[PDB]
RNA sequence: GUGGGCCC
RNA sequence: GGGCCCA
């Protein structure tokens, strides 16, 4: 009975999810508003201990990740680590208008909140 | 010269006639009969207000909503000039109501400025009737997002965005604000929370107001709504609400804030539910899409690629040996397995950018569904059970996490009729959104796109299959009908169908035509009315609230669900899911909806034969002035159609024997109206270059389901024979998607399947069109060396048994 | 010889795929653009030009 | 896919265009 | 992945 | 059960 098989699988799934759910922020913001109901657009927006910016080029990474820290729509972030659309490490130094055409122009830029 | 008027003569078209020299009427008039090249006042009132420069239209594709999407700019330029007149029109309804003046309204008095004068046939006394006003200027209101004003603080264009708080959901007050701001005098109802709607007719009504009343508010507002919950102690959080941009608020009325010994089905609810997967992972953002984004599942972005065509060189030699693929020969080779890189996924997902909401111009849909009723009064549906479905094709996917473990076979076999029907019962109270996966295709073809495909979770479709699958099957085998689903061509069935579609079309000629980019430009409202229409047969097994909650649970299942493009969370403004159970039938319905629109705004902006004139006049005073579901004008029109404009259909393939007279008068269908329409109703241009018009019924159709047609002899008299394009079979035999790679067992079926396709070339004058067949014969015999081997049956397939 | 060398381009880009060009992104982008243009052939001089371009890179590697 | 390389070789040898054949000769020297 | 004809 | 064509 593969019914019970997928059942076992999905219970293990939905149980193992809680390894990063009990944040104590969740309660801190359910107890803000009435009747325990708000959208899902903003739930992992504001439980956010991470932010990944996937850009196309150099023109974007400049106007987006200016420096090694920035703000993301009125909230602050620290640039930790960057790669370049095929997962070879880059630097802010290497990322310049000079050596633009040795990039896989898009960049995955993981920054961390303060 | 010609000023376009709504006359009340009863209709709307051109008439030779401090202010503006053009009016808002002239504006919407050129909006709504776009004859490309003859598209004048459209541009005139664009350039009149610095909305776009004419020199920009020297570029190609300016009037494509599919290439050059900058016209978003050109049109959102005029948004406040729209809005201002709407508000003017409510305050004008005021200044009539308290002025005691009861006469019906029209826009020709209304300036591009917005304001008003000239009160001439008005009775002095109220209720000044707008209904023509909005029944005119309804669908063109998302065409600019004219009510972008209200999103600023103090609803002023020159301001920051209102930061609405990032937890709220309701806004019903604000929904009514925009209503009675714009619809104070709206003499018919409103239920922006549409569980309050009167019936399905009022569902279409009011959710077609949540469209306009949801352009303006932000993405933070909408989507599923989440609460903390506790089984066996520990907390979870779950979307136990949903806010549709069309259906407003909905609260799962069957909730369990506390639980214990949760169920199989309840995990079927809570497994594919969104937030469990969403808030239980990281964040993501890519500048690739114009789409809003939310999240990532895994913390690495992903890419996938194509493995290009095989090649079949034995047959290549076997052909070109006999002088195939020769110089000057129309035996060239055209069709091949393209291959595509990793940017494919996001670079067609982007083409959802061309989506935009509609205002289905409501009374017209309402009457058109008053029409389609009798296309299906010949047919019958109703709710059914797990154990009386004719399901096939069950070895297939079942949803996002449900990808990971099994096939739909398991879910039809595991979820008992008890299970699936209890689900059927819960779902007609509540709303459970789920996940869609966008994938790509390996179709040998000619052009260089990819045409993404969709797959949804089995929870959705299993309900949907229990729901509609009696009406379909009433039509899957109703032959002699309009439709042909299930109706093959074979055994000369195509022939008698052609004779049937003809059956006294008067001044008969054939026309045919096809849709560019329906699966992306699909206005969601039409999908709404279809899935409603597809349920009027439930009148012994569904109550009206259950109808509303059906409708909503499907509109969250597949239409505005959340999209996983890679490992990247988004939402979908719309666009059909090509893997849906009801794709072709819903799109058939879509096709007739377009058909009648053609009929009507043929017959509206176009009359001497008073059969015709009374038919359009009682159209006018069925729609512009009346409401009721009436069978008599209905059947007048309906048999008028079936006599004079008689049709057959497959999902976009709209074959039409029709009257040149009426078509040459402005009663019935010609391509131009459709072009205009989807340019003002489905967000696309339909170029007649891909359409065709055969003016000789003796010579069969140029196109249908990848087939042309001719006229030959059959058993002492002449008949129409369909016939395919040789290049297709050439490519598909010469290029394989790793099929003959496995064994030579199956590919016997491959080539012979391809081989029957084109025996009619044997009947056609050109020689090598024939030796297409003779090649295939000799190849088939070349294979029967190792192993119909001849043309024995391949002729008896056009001698009906 | 336009049909035949279109078939040539196809097998060429196939074997090109067989040896992991996709891993180096823009390499794959170039070759893909070349072939998607090669199958559109009307004047054969351009077809031969694009052929020799697509050949230069197979030749570049070992 | 071993025959793929061989049949493309014979394919090019049939194409019989000067530039392609000269560069095949260039390639036979690993150059 | 959808439903539809065909054939094995 | 397998697969061609078609929306
Ligand atoms: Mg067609
Ligand atoms: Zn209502
Ligand atoms: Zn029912």
């Amino acid at each position: 009975d593969k019914r019970a098989k997928v059942t076992s699988a999905m219970q293990t799934m939905l149980f193992t999810m809680l390894r990063k759910l009990d944040n104590d922020a969740l309660n801190n913001i359910i107890n803000n508003a009435r009747d325990g109901c708000v959208p899902l657009n903003i739930i992992p927006l504001t439980t956010a201990a991470k932010l990944m910016v996937v850009i196309p080029d150099y023109n974007t990474y400049k106007n987006t990740c200016d420096g090694t820290t920035f703000t993301y729509a009125s909230a602050l972030w620290e640039i930790q680590q960057v790669v370049d659309a095929d997962s070879k490490i880059v630097q802010l130094s290497e990322i310049s208008m000079d050596n633009s055409p040795n990039l896989a122009w898009p960049l995955i830029v993981t920054a961390l909140r303060a | 010269v010609y000023r376009a008027f709504d006359i009340y003569v009863a209709g709307f078209a051109k008439f030779l006639k401090r202010l503006t020299k053009y009016t808002m009427a002239d504006l919407v008039y050129a909006l709504r009969h776009f004859d490309e090249g003859n598209c004048d006042t459209l541009k005139e009132i664009l350039v009149t207000y610095n909305c776009c420069d004419d020199d920009y239209f020297n570029k190609k594709d300016w009037y494509d909503f599919v290439e050059n999407p900058d016209i978003l700019r050109v049109y959102a330029n005029l948004g406040e000039r729209v809005r201002q007149a709407l508000l003017k029109t409510v305050q004008f309804c005021d200044a009539m109501r308290n002025a005691g003046i009861v006469g019906v309204l029209t826009l020709d008095n209304q300036d591009l400025n917005g304001n008003w004068y000239d009160f001439g046939d008005f009775i002095q006394t109220g209720v000044p009737v707008v209904d023509s006003y909005y029944s005119l200027l309804m669908p063109i209101l998302t065409l600019t997002r004219a009510l972008t004003a209200e999103s600023h603080v103090d609803t002023d264009l020159t301001k920051p965005y209102i930061k609405w708080d990032l937890l709220k959901y309701d806004f019903t007050e604000e929904r009514l604000k925009l209503f009675d701001r714009y619809f104070k005098y709206w003499d018919q109802t409103y239920h922006p929370n549409c569980v309050n709607c009167l019936d399905d007719r009022c569902i279409l009504h009011c959710a077609n107001f949540n469209v306009l009343f949801s352009t303006v508010f932000p993405p933070t507002s909408f989507g599923p709504l989440v609460r903390k919950i506790f089984v066996d102690g520990v907390p979870f959080v779950v979307s136990t609400g949903y806010h549709f941009r069309e259906l407003g608020v909905v609260h799962n009325q069957d909730v369990n804030l506390h639980s214990s010994r949760l169920s199989f089905k309840e995990l079927l609810v809570y497994a594919a539910d969104p937030a469990m997967h969403a808030a239980s992972g990281n964040l993501l953002l890519d500048k690739r899409t114009t789409c809003f984004s939310v999240a990532a599942l895994t913390n690495n972005v992903a890419f996938q690629t194509v493995k290009p065509g095989n090649f079949n060189k034995d047959f290549y030699d076997f052909a070109v040996s006999k002088g195939f693929f020769k110089e000057g020969s129309s035996v060239e080779l055209k069709h091949f397995f393209f291959a595509q890189d990793g940017n494919a996924a996001i670079s067609d997902y982007d083409y959802y950018r061309y989506n935009l909401p509609t205002m289905c111009d409501i009374r017209q849909l309402l009457f058109v569904v008053e029409v389609v009723d009798k296309y299906f009064d010949c047919y019958d549906g109703g709710c059914i059970n797990a154990n009386q479905v004719i399901v096939n094709n069950l070895d297939k996917s079942a949803g996002f996490p449900f990808n990971k473990w099994g096939k739909a076979r398991l879910y039809y076999d595991s979820m008992s009729y008890e299970d699936q029907d209890a689900l059927f019962a819960y779902t007609k109270r509540n709303v459970i959104p789920t996940i869609t996966q966008m994938n790509l295709k390996y179709a040998i073809s000619a052009k260089n796109r990819a045409r993404t495909v969709a797959g949804v979770s089995i929870c959705s479709t299993m309900t949907n299959r229990q729901f509609h699958q009696k009406l379909l099957k009433s039509i899957a085998a109703t032959r002699g009908a309009t439709v042909v689903i299930g109706t093959s061509k074979f055994y000369g069935g195509w022939h008698n169908m052609l004779k049937t579609v003809y059956s006294d079309v008067e001044n008969p000629h054939l026309m045919g035509w096809d849709y560019p980019k329906c699966d992306r430009a699909m206005p969601n409202m039409l999908r709404i009315m279809a899935s409603l229409v597809l349920a009027r047969k439930h009148t012994t097994c569904c109550s009206l609230s259950h109808r509303f909650y059906r409708l909503a649970n499907e509109c969250a299942q597949v239409l505005s669900e959340m999209v996983m493009c890679g490992g990247s969370l988004y939402v979908k403004p719309g666009g059909t899911s090509s893997g849906d159970a009801t794709t072709a039938y819903a799109n058939s319905v879509f096709n007739i909806c377009q058909a009648v629109t053609a009929n009507v705004n043929a017959l509206l902006s176009t009359i001497a034969d008073k059969y015709v004139r009374n038919l359009q006049h009682r159209l006018y005073e069925c729609l512009y002035r009346n409401r009721d579901v009436d069978t008599d004008f209905v059947n007048e029109f309906y048999a008028y159609l079936r006599k004079h404009f008689s049709m057959m259909i497959l999902s976009d393939d709209a074959v039409v024997c029709f009257n040149s007279t009426y078509a040459s008068q402005g009663l019935v269908a010609s391509i131009k109206n459709f072009k205009s329409v989807l340019y003002y109703q489905n967000n696309v241009f339909m170029s007649e270059a891909k359409c065709w018009t055969e003016t000789d019924l003796t010579k069969g159709p140029h196109e249908f389901c990848s087939q042309h047609t001719m006229l030959v002899k059959q058993g002492d008299d002449y008949v129409y024979l369909p016939y395919p394009d040789p290049s297709r079979i050439l490519g598909a035999g010469c290029f394989v998607d790793d099929i003959v790679k496995t064994d030579g067992t199956l590919m016997i079926e491959r080539f012979v399947s391809l081989a029957i396709d084109a025996y009619p070339l044997t009947k056609h004058p050109n020689q090598e069109y024939a030796d297409v067949f003779h090649l295939y014969l000799q190849y088939i015999r070349k294979l029967h060396d190792e192993l119909m081997l001849t043309n024995d049956n391949t002729s008896r397939y056009w001698e009906p048994e | 010889k336009m049909s035949d060398v279109k078939c040539t381009s196809v097998v060429l880009l196939s074997v090109l795929q067989q040896l992991r060009v996709e891993s180096s992104s823009k390499l794959w982008a170039q070759c893909v653009q070349l072939h998607n243009d090669i199958l559109l052939a009307k004047d054969t001089t351009e077809a031969f030009e694009k052929m020799v371009s697509l050949l230069s890179v197979l030749l570049s590697m070992q | 896919t071993s025959a793929m390389q061989t049949m493309l070789f014979t394919m090019l040898r049939k194409l019989d265009n000067d530039a392609l054949n000269n560069i095949i000769n260039n390639a036979r020297d690993g150059c």
